[PDB]
């Protein structure tokens, strides 16, 4: 050595084997395999890109409501307790938790549905997804001139 | 007609996560060590809205790769996985846009 030494701080590369950040199957045993590429092809639009991304998320979201594939909770450590923005008159005593999770899932999907339908008018939403408003009466009436 | 130079990482980062010092260091570090398994990664650009400074656009991050060779063998193995509970949509990005953070 000539004069002084600088050396390097002692730190070995961590975060290699502890928490998987590239899983695929949660809530159950790995057997249900999603088969669809995510990479986007060269020659599209920003709207269509989302539609392609969201369609995959829509099916995977629906997969989640279909089998109950949640995996990890949305909020592990809950924040300050806060009520709902939506006004609800009354709920069921037998049905509330189940529905809260499943409906929330439908809303995630719906969020994408509304987006994808806006991005692509020709988009066909999943069969289980129903258009809002139950409507009254039977069939349509006839306007006279 | 798709490989450019840098890798793209979408659908795996939320603005409510890229705001904490713990979550940030967790993503940048992990994503780095992982990206450095298929080849060489120059750096990583992940937005960090300051108290909501860069929220309008936050949600998409990526890493500056050295060669499209490893960039291809990397994204080909990152597609279909899951950052936590959502399928990661990986893609390709231009080094130019990366530099300007144009996000294209």
């Amino acid at each position: 050595m000539a004069t002084g030494a600088n050396a390097t701080p002692l730190d070995f590369p961590s975060k290699k084997r502890k928490r998987s950040r590239w899983n695929q199957d949660t809530m159950e045993q790995k057997t249900v395999i999603p088969g669809m590429p995510t990479v986007i092809p060269p020659g599209l639009t920003r709207e269509q890109e989302r539609a392609y991304i969201v369609q995959l998320q829509i099916e995977d979201l629906t997969r989640k409501l279909r089998t109950g594939d949640l995996g990890i909770p949305p909020n592990p450590e809950d924040r300050s307790p806060s009520p709902e923005p939506i006004y609800n008159s009354e709920g069921k005593r037998l049905n509330t938790r189940e529905f809260r999770t499943r409906k929330k899932l439908e809303e995630e999907r719906h969020n994408l549905i509304t987006e994808m339908v806006a991005l692509n008018p020709d988009f066909k939403p999943p069969a289980d997804y129903k258009p809002p408003a139950t409507r009254v009466c039977d069939k349509v009436m006839i306007p006279q001139d | 007609g798709h490989p450019t130079e840098v890798l793209c990482l979408m659908n795996m980062v939320l603005p409510e996560e890229l705001l904490d010092d713990e979550e940030y260091e967790e993503i940048v570090e992990d994503v780095r060590d992982e990206c450095s398994k298929y080849g060489l990664v120059k750096s990583i650009e992940i937005p960090r809205p300051v108290d909501g400074v860069e929220v309008p656009g936050c949600g998409k991050i990526f890493v500056e790769f050295t060669s499209v060779f490893d960039c291809q063998k990397a994204m080909q193995g990152l597609t279909g996985r899951k950052f936590a509970n959502r399928v990661v949509v990986t893609k390709y990005c231009d080094p130019d846009s990366y530099h300007r953070r144009d996000f294209w």
